[PDB]
């Protein structure tokens, strides 16, 4: 994809999440845990909902018969209309498979853009307590427990608290 | 050794394809469909002020055939034409048939002017057919008259008859000409002299001459009455000469405002509302497209060549 | 001192410019033409049960031409009209001539049907011209026949001829009104009364005045022989009414099926196959724009106002 | 560009490569080397094919004349033909122009990603053992023979091995 | 203690509403108008060959109408119709005439050509009407003659006039006939014999019957002069055999290239250019859409159902 | 947005900035600075322009009169007449509502990664000697005066002077 994310260095999406779109896996010693972000999910549902809002009607223009249902319309002028019909209809079915097509491919990498935006976020904020697993995992290089963990979910998390002890174990 | 932070995003087993722009099989969490497939075979009428014709035709509540006589005026915003409907109960044709039809499934009413004509004692104006059945008996359209002299085969007199539009808009004045089947039946109604009809307004100007010649019998009748029809101006005056096959109006029609003309067969539902119908029925879909049918009317969505589009409303679903 | 690893793309000498949204002159590494310019000048026919007209006109088939002799009967499925191309020998128009000729173009074949008309005594029913020359001699319309009275100057006897449709599909008959050059003319072929010619169906009226007035000579004849047309639904009959001056059908014609019209001054070319024709000859390919011609027929590109639109394969080319 | 890797931070192409579109070229003690990446080359090439596939096509509408060639049409439905044809005419001319336009620009900037893509896996796959040079290259500070480079090219690097290594060159 | 060196984009207090595919209230720095709602009521007529109709109707200037003198020849590139143009200054109606209307406007001239015809001394060519004044006196239609007898009541010879055309394009001839008011009128001009007028050419041919009877006045006239009109093509002639009733012409038309037609009632600027015209005026904008009018002509901006389209032309507006 | 750096990582915009798009603020012992970007501004400046170029534009197709302001047209022909009338305005009305809505869309992103990319410009040229604030801003390690910090906006920063210092001070 576009931006790397999705489909790319993360390998592939978690069925056990259900509660949003894009969220957190943390170990520690104390154990496992899952949270879901909120911030980044409803970025992604709420710009999804902008397309269906506009996409998702039809024109307030007043159309009437040209052509009757039961009787013969002169046969000239039911060719003209037969040949204007067809080429506005080659119109549409271009533009409705050029939109959808068109959105598609905006939706997709879109959603790969909030994933990446949320991975750099969470990169900057842990400075140098941190490296790159590779996979979308980041190995903190300190003790981190569940308090800690809800801080980097937070964007409360202070580097320079852990900043010592992580040089350390780094440098080892 | 080091605590570890991962990040993700959520997957569902059973996953979408839809197309994209480099990619036709692309499998995402959600998708929305963006073509309408179903129909409704209901005519959903509600908030509508509707009249259905069913057996009559739109041009025969101009002239009053016995079918029509329930339709003969009214006020309307949706009026509904059905298929075999009955626009004359005697055999013919109106020339400008099709313009016609049109003008009266555009209009949203019909009110009736009398035209106030009255004729000489040694004319009969109660002649009725056989073709225009009303209260068992024989009868005629409602706002023309047939009328012939005392005897049969006379000469039928050179007479001028002229309607005067009182009104201060446009009325929609309606006349027949017969075409007898054979000499002897163009002799017994109008006499063996030559048949002229000219009409004049200020704005129309037209002569007719009656054809008389055999053809084949419809409803039982091998002659024909073809209807003519123009508008008068208001303050103008409309005036027949004739001697003879002219088939003059007792009422002229003045079409009222806008409506919507529906051509189908589908039954009417007063529950569900629809801006949108076609042959078969109503489109209620909040969807932009549709691949029902290419001749339809009202508010619709547009007509295209597609099964159906999916619109993704999810990123791509990676399963595990 | 240290090792690298340098990360980088290709690139080419020679690139290619294309617009983007943003920029007219963007430098990419490959790149491929949307708009076709080329034309071949030959009709592709390959796969095609095709029928060349020539000399031969569409409406000529139908009132049979001595240049349509070859094509009075038959089935295809590609029907090609060609320049200059003879429809009336003896010189007339077709009232909704452009109508017809459409209504045929649109056909995949034209079966004959023998009419069976037979006339009186008084009738010549075999009158020629000099100019529908067959055999060397004096001839007709093969479909049509020339009905004079056989005693010249004699007044011509009101005969009546009906035609049934016995088939199951709707049959196209055409007839012919002859129109004199001089009231002397008129006289020796149709005698001294007034003429009326009524034809007369279910779903068809009408009634011809032959018009007799000065002309200037077309192929050497000052008379004219308009044609009229109609369709007979299956089980209906058509009744002509006549006292001289009509052109009677011998036989009528079925369309059959449906076909691809052509009209095109292009060489036929039996190995190539194509969908889309136009007037100078075939579009054969796989792009979806073309500037040619905006009249083509079949499955064509859409006509553009371009002479070219490249399509990026590659991205930027940044050469060394 | 839109990813700032192509006409970006890489300063031109290489008319060298001509066995794919994406690739590396490395320099140590053993000498110099150049291979390119099938699996980013093939990404490219898919999503443009993907292109060419929706693109290279006309509607299967079956269109009768409505002119005539070789006659005179009434001249009311000429008019009214000519100023519908002239109306379809200017939508698809607006419709091919805006297709092309926006396609170029997706190809180019799709080009330049899968470039960044490809840049972003190595940089994480070397993790602490290099640098970035800022033009697309890695300082690498270890010995990295034509094995090593290899195990770069088809990612199977391991950074454990190198890193005490990297890590005491890096911070002299 | 350590220093910091930051990134950062401009703002502006003012931000401007826009629409994208995500957001239907995106604030941007900047945006400008892509659809035009100023209109200008003038017609700029600069660096164009222009006519102005003014008070003459464009079928008034192939008659040559008293209103229409200054206009009966000349070149020009636009030409303008105005509202309750006058065409007949004597009461009547062309038939076709929107056919010939529609031609005139899409022309870029009118040449004249002298018809040669002469007449008898039993027939008078110069009479006149009250209706069509000039030089203060009773006349008539400049390109047209009056045919009478000289002697009230006397029959009108049976005369023959034939036009040729020896140019290399076709040439646009116009007639009228003349509707007597009564029967006694009708005798006085043109006798007591009953009256047909026939025209022929190779490709038009038809009988004129001057109708007589009672009519309202118009313009002070209860009489009609209805007006019929073809194209006789290169090397052709067309032949009038009339015996009184014929309204024949003194020249004929023919059209010149191609021009610009406009129906506007706004006044003219010969100091401002414009492509694109509409009732109402000109429209000189370089922006893509416009919602004035979906009736114009020219080169003109696409109509659009849209009071306002507006284009980002900067980033994201963040204040502080 | 895709890009995250505006209206994202970077909190607000400067409405003291009036001399360019992209520029900087710097702080040292010398006091406070600002500086305009011209070779990002201009890049995003011209790729707008070239909007305005293909998207102000009409046709030079000549359309004649099919309807007759001042008389009555043949009521068959006039109801095709206003059919496809009506139908050409809905296709021109959807296709302006969609050409802007879509440039718009890049417009915005564009000038994102405009934004983006002198970030990662400035990341790549400090180094070692700098780390990321996660708000825009670069944390310098050692003393940069006036000129050095003119050295950086110009892209002529050699990190390998500053190098030894800065990585002291960082591990500290
Ligand atoms: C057999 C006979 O000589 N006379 C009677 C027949 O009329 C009738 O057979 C049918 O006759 C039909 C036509 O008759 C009318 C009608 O429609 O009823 C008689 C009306 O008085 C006359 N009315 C008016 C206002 O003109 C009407 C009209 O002229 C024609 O409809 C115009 O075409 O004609 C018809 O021809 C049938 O096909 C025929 O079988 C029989 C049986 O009812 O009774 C006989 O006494
Ligand atoms: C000169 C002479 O005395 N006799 C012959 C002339 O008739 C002929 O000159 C031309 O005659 C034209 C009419 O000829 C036909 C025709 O169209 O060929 C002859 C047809 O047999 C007759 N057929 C029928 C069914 O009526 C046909 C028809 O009456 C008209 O077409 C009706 O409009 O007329 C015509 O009068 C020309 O003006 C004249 O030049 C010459 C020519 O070779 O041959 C003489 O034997
Ligand atoms: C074609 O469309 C126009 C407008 O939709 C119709 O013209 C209008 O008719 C009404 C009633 O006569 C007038 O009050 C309006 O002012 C007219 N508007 C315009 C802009 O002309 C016209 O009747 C339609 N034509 C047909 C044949 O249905
Ligand atoms: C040529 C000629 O005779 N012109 C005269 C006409 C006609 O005789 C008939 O009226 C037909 O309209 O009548 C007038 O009253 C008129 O119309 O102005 C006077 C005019 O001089
Ligand atoms: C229609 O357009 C063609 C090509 O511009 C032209 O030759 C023709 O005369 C036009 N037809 C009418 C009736 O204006
Ligand atoms: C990739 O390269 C490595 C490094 O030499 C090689 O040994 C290995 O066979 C390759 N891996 C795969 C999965 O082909
Ligand atoms: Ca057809
Ligand atoms: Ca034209």
């Amino acid at each position: 994809g576009l931006f790397g994310a999705i489909a790319g260095f993360i390998e592939n999406g978690w069925e056990g999440m259900v509660d949003g779109w894009y969220g957190f896996r943390h170990q520690n010693a104390q154990g496992t845990g899952q949270a879901a972000d909120y911030k980044s999910t409803q970025a992604a549902i709420d710009q999804i909902t902008g397309k269906l809002n506009r996409i998702i009607k039809k024109t307030n223009t007043e159309f009437e018969s040209i052509e009757s249902e039961f009787s013969e319309i002169d046969h000239q002028i039911g060719n003209v209309i037969n040949w204007t019909k067809d080429s506005i209809t080659d119109i549409w079915t271009y533009q409705a498979e050029l939109l959808v097509a068109m959105e598609n491919q905006h939706t997709i990498d879109m959603a790969d853009s909030e994933m990446l935006n949320l991975y750099e976020r969470v990169r900057k904020q842990l400075r140098q307590n941190a490296e790159e697993d590779g996979k979308g995992c980041f190995e903190i290089y300190h003790a981190c427990d569940d308090s800690c963990m809800e801080s980097i979910r937070n964007n409360t998390y202070d580097h320079s608290q852990y900043r010592e002890e992580a040089l350390l174990n780094r440098l080892n | 050794d080091p605590d570890k932070i991962c990040l993700g995003h959520h997957a569902v087993a059973n996953g979408t394809i839809v197309k994209t722009l480099t990619n036709e099989q692309e499998e995402v969490t959600n998708a929305t469909e963006t073509v309408e497939s179903t129909s409704l075979n209901r005519l959903c009428m509600k908030g509508r002020n509707h009249k259905d014709l069913g057996n009559c035709h739109p041009i025969g509540m101009l002239i009053g055939t016995p079918a029509c006589d329930l339709h003969l005026t009214g006020t309307w915003d949706t009026l509904i034409e059905r298929k075999n409907a009955i626009a004359y109960c005697y055999p013919g044709a109106t020339v400008n048939e099709e313009a016609l039809r049109q003008k009266i499934m555009e209009s949203g009413g019909i009110s009736k002017i009398n035209t106030g004509f009255t004729y000489g004692s040694s004319i009969n104006s109660a002649g009725t057919t056989k073709a225009c059945m009303r209260n068992g008996g024989n009868s005629f359209y409602a706002e023309l008259k047939w009328l012939v002299s005392k005897n049969k085969g006379q000469n039928f007199p050179q007479t001028t008859n002229t309607y005067r539009n009182a009104d201060t808009a446009e009325h929609l004045i309606m006349w027949g000409i017969h075409h007898p089947s054979s000499t002897q039946e163009k002799n017994d109604l109008y006499g063996t002299q030559s048949l002229s009809i000219s009409v004049g307004s200020s704005t129309y100007k037209n002569n007719f001459v009656p054809v008389v010649g055999a053809r084949p019998q419809v409803n039982g009748q091998s002659g024909r009455i073809d209807f003519h029809w123009t508008l008068v101006q208001p303050g103008d005056k409309i005036t027949f000469s004739h001697n003879g096959g002219l088939i003059a109006p007792s009422r002229v029609s003045k079409l009222i405002g806008r409506g919507l003309g529906i051509q189908s067969e589908a039954p009417i539902d007063n529950s569900c509302e629809s801006k949108c119908f076609w042959r078969g029925g109503s489109i209620n879909t909040r969807l932009p497209f549709q691949n029902l049918s290419p001749r339809t009317v009202g508010q619709c969505p547009k007509y295209v060549n597609k099964k159906s589009l999916m619109l993704a409303t999810g990123m791509r679903n990676v399963p595990e």
